[PDB]
RNA sequence: UCGGAGAAAAUCUCCGAAUGAUUAUAACCUAGACUUACAAGUCAAAGUAAAAAUAUCUUGACCCAGAUAUUUUGAUCAACGGACCAAGUUACCCUAGGGAUUCCUAUUUAAGAGUUCAUAUCGACAAUUAGGGACCUCAUUGGAUCAGGACAUCCCAAUGGUGUAGAAGCUAUUAAUGGUUCGUUUGCAACGAUUAAAGUCCUACGUGAUCUGAGUUCAGACCGGAGCAAUCCAGGUCGGUUUCUAUCUAUUUACGAUUUCUCCCAGUACGAAAGGACAAGAGAAAUAGAGCCACCUUACAAAUAAGCGCUCUCAACUUAAUUUAUGAAUAAAAUCUAAAUAAAAUAUAUACGUACACCCUCUAACCUAGAGAAGGUUA
RNA sequence: CUCUUAUCUUUAAUCAGUGAAAUUGACCUUUCAGUGAAGAGGCUGAAAUAUAAUAAUAAGACGAGAAGACCCUAUGGAGCUUA
RNA sequence: AACGAGCUUGGUGAUAGCUGGUUACCCAAAAAAUGAAUUUAAGUUCAAUUUUAAACUUGCUAAAAAAACAAAAUCAAAAAGUAAGUUUAGAUUAUAGCCAAAAGAGGGCUCUUCUGGAACGGAAAAAACCUUUAAUAGUGAAUAAUUAACAACUUAACCAUUGAGGCCUAAAAGCAGCCACCAAUAAAGAAGCGUUCAAGCUCAACAUAAAUCAAAAUUCCAUAAUUUA
RNA sequence: AUUAAACCUUGUACCUUUUGCAUAAUGAACUAACUAGAAAACUUCUAACUAAAAGAAUUACAGCUAGAAACCCCGAAACCAAAC
């Protein structure tokens, strides 16, 4: 039992697979939402390595890691341990202002405006 | 029960978390002043306001390391056409 | 002999087993 | 020996998870070369936070006041 | 102990060394490294010195003793990290501990056997995810008592097939019902006389706080064979002490029968003769179970108890192999039917019976009732 | 021995007096199938089940005892013999 | 009243690499059974690991191209995710594992290397399989794994015409055996088989109508159940 | 837990030891008392004085002096001397 290496087909999507997760090709989004959702244990050292590097030591807490190959790389690793969605920000960045007053969504949005009060 | 159900809506799946009925305070005195913050609301505020900061951070990082990218690739390009002292030909250069 | 499989394994086949395709209508009914 | 319905299907679950994991992980915002260097100062002054500590150790400072206060222990009402 | 080759670095497959000859005689000093637990072991620039660069090819510490005049030499210390120098034996033994106590058989196939004819009875090659059993060497199990269970059936019972005329047999299905002997020589067999038969296995030799013979296996002693002896042999032989008051669990108050022979049918059916049945029907015993004492026998040289004496023992609602009748799928004047139906047909068994059934005074005495208590009897 | 039987004494049992021993983690101490190291009152799943004595049997508690047997170990002993 | 060598006292608290035992709380970290030598394999010493304190600077993962044999263990610039690492001083214990999975080597077992595991949940009971970041009070909530699962494809009722085709067994008939592989016809070669051989029982024709697979031994052993989105 | 002692639910005695497992296996009838870690070479910590420190003899190229900090209990077969 050896580290593997992944065909690189794998990681290339098909116009399908664009139309069902509603993501396009071009405009890629920049910030990765990662969840642990399975254990490290009985797993081999080098997955729990790169939970505890991607910081994911709590299951079910969201993390925030930038969308560039050398996180992918890791992320690669542990596939089968996490869950990656896309971080959406329907309303733009969080500015100072707003800094405290945001909430991430189930669907993956950061809101900036959390007022906890019916939409009306 | 209902876990599902909840995320289609948009909703925490489970009822504990973001939402109304956890983070509305649970009380308030009698002659109507605000009670003190709860200790789990302060907390979670804490975390989320972490959180957001990170956000910030990454993508201006990310932003500006394509920007700087480019005045790179620009100085090569620059680079590249430069020329220098002069170009004599035949018998004598 | 037959050699016994781990159960995740047992259950990978179990998955991946070959699904046929259905007609709505039988030929032979059909005129 | 057969495998459960139960088993069967949640298995089929988390690969429909994973199988998600699979796209979202094939579009880099930046490629390779861009990435060379955009977090060069965070790196370099996180470790210099690292050195600050580990040299930073000493000894603590002594008191009079601590050593002359157990004289209050026996302290009265005259 | 170390080195060389393969497996390929864990144990396996092979060769060699405890040097050898050749020689230009191969110096001193000193960066950086290899290898390595330690120890030992490798390579080497620069500088200097000799000469006029070169050593080529294929291994044992410390101590302690020496030799020369600083220089050197000492190990089959080979158990090769090496005790300066020590072997046998113990069944007379001890202490501290650790352990343990090919050939069947069932399926599939079918060349060849069976005059003819594969599968009446069998049978090559094979098929079963199929069931059981260096030159020499070698060590738990019988019996008694009481048995529980499997069925892969030895007899008893119901059937299919036949190269089944009858009678004897052969083969297969079904069935676990009760039964399945007494001796002789034996240490494992070897026989004798019987039987309807003298099944094959599992239960830690089923069963040693129920009993017993071996063996393991010793203290004594002989031969035979070893060893200088002590001793020894998986070689003989004779002798030779294991005790236990049951604390707990469990258990200690009915049943409704098996087999054999004779008689009859009948010396008939059958069969050329030889020989010779079935069912139906009647009668005897043997054994087992349950009881009893008029006789007999043996006791108490008692009014009792015993067997060697006497008596009694049965019904089957509910099935399996198999065989019939009616009749569809399926034009039959087919077909027993994991079609709807009607019957017959082992061993089992409890539907159905017999037994029991009463709420019961008790000073005491008596009792064919009894360890005690309980129970019976009382003009 | 086939094939056991009867009688008497001892013991037993009941009454009175006296009164030990090995043994004992705690016990409110069941049956069957399973699992397990040959292995189960105590585990898994079924089932059974008013409570306490007295007298009996010895299947089990790998029942209790002794300085018993068997192989192996120690840079533990000892007796004996020698080459 | 225990003689392979008496008993008593002393030496003597003999020695025991062997057996047993080794007395309050809380917090924290934490190996091994790899390697080496050993009258040494029931022990010990060193390496290696672990640990405590201290000094100061790079460490872990990943790592291109290119190299050493080759289509992944060494080695390994820049990066990026991250917080550890080297040296100095002190120090014991440990040096026998266990089971699953993967590749080999010997030859089912047994060695070697790589990975994981040590539930209070699930798999029946279940150290080793799967789910599971620590441990707290609460009569809150969302979830993970989760011994269960739904045999398989044409005869119908009919008709069969010679010179025995020869020759090896008188002679061999579709047909003892062997070779021709045969005869007209609306239509028939001889198929089983019969026959000493031909007896002929009569297949195919003519002539009529339709037509390869997928859930043995104490006493059976939860109970049950085919459809409510 | 419960209104309720018991019924219902959950739960494979302990120490050592095996191996990090036992339904192994050792030891334990129970009560009271008694019954087993001891040393300063080096290291660390706290102070005095400091090119010197120490109440003679010692150490010293920041040392030296003082304090604090440490390493079990029970058990053979044997051997020897002298009595009996
Ligand atoms: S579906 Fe039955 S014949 Fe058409
Ligand atoms: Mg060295
Ligand atoms: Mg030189
Ligand atoms: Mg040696
Ligand atoms: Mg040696
Ligand atoms: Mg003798
Ligand atoms: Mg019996
Ligand atoms: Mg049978
Ligand atoms: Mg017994
Ligand atoms: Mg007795
Ligand atoms: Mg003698
Ligand atoms: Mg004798
Ligand atoms: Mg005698
Ligand atoms: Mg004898
Ligand atoms: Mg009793
Ligand atoms: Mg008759
Ligand atoms: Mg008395
Ligand atoms: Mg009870
Ligand atoms: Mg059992
Ligand atoms: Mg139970
Ligand atoms: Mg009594
Ligand atoms: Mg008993
Ligand atoms: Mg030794
Ligand atoms: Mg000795
Ligand atoms: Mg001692
Ligand atoms: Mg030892
Ligand atoms: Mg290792
Ligand atoms: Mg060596
Ligand atoms: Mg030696
Ligand atoms: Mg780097
Ligand atoms: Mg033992
Ligand atoms: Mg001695």
């Amino acid at each position: 039992f050896t580290k593997s290496r992944i065909p690189d087909k794998v990681f290339q999507p098909k116009p399908e697979d664009h139309e069902k997760y509603g993501g396009d090709p071009q405009n890629p989004h920049k910030l990765h939402i990662v969840t642990r959702i399975r254990s490290t244990k009985r797993r081999p050292y080098w997955e729990k390595d790169t939970i505890k590097m991607l910081g994911l030591q709590k299951a079910h807490s969201p993390q925030i890691h930038k969308n560039i190959p050398s996180v992918n790389a890791k992320l690669k690793v542990v596939k089968h341990l996490i869950r990656i969605q896309p971080l959406k920000l329907p309303q733009g960045l969080p500015t100072e202002e707003t800094m405290s007053s945001t909430c991430l969504k189930s669907t993956g949005e950061l809101v900036v405006q959390w007022h906890l009060k019916p939409v009306e | 029960a209902g876990g599902q159900w909840r995320l289609q809506q948009g909703l925490a799946a489970n009822p504990s978390g973001y939402g109304p009925l956890t983070e509305l305070p649970d009380w308030s005195f009698a002659d109507g002043r605000p009670a003190p913050p709860m200790k789990g609301q302060l907390r979670r505020k804490a975390q989320r306001e972490k959180l957001a900061r990170r956000v910030v951070l990454l993508t201006q990082e990310m932003d500006a390391g394509i920007q700087a990218w480019k005045l790179r690739q620009q100085k090569l390009q620059e680079e590249r056409k430069k020329e220098h002292d002069l170009k004599p030909k035949g018998t004598l250069l | 002999h037959w050699r016994v499989m781990h159960f995740q394994r047992q259950k990978l086949m179990a998955i991946t087993e070959y699904i046929p395709p259905k007609p709505a209508i039988n030929p032979r009914c059909l005129p | 020996r057969t495998v459960s319905f139960q088993a069967k299907e949640s298995m089929i679950r988390r690969l429909e998870v994973e199988a998600e994991n699979h796209y979202w992980l094939s579009m880099p915002y930046m490629t390779a070369e861009q990435e060379c260097g955009h977090a060069a100062e965070r790196r370099a002054q996180a470790f210099e936070a690292i050195k600050a500590a580990a040299t930073s150790k000493f000894p603590k400072h002594r008191y009079i006041a601590d050593q002359l206060d157990h004289l209050n222990i026996s302290k009265k009402w005259s």
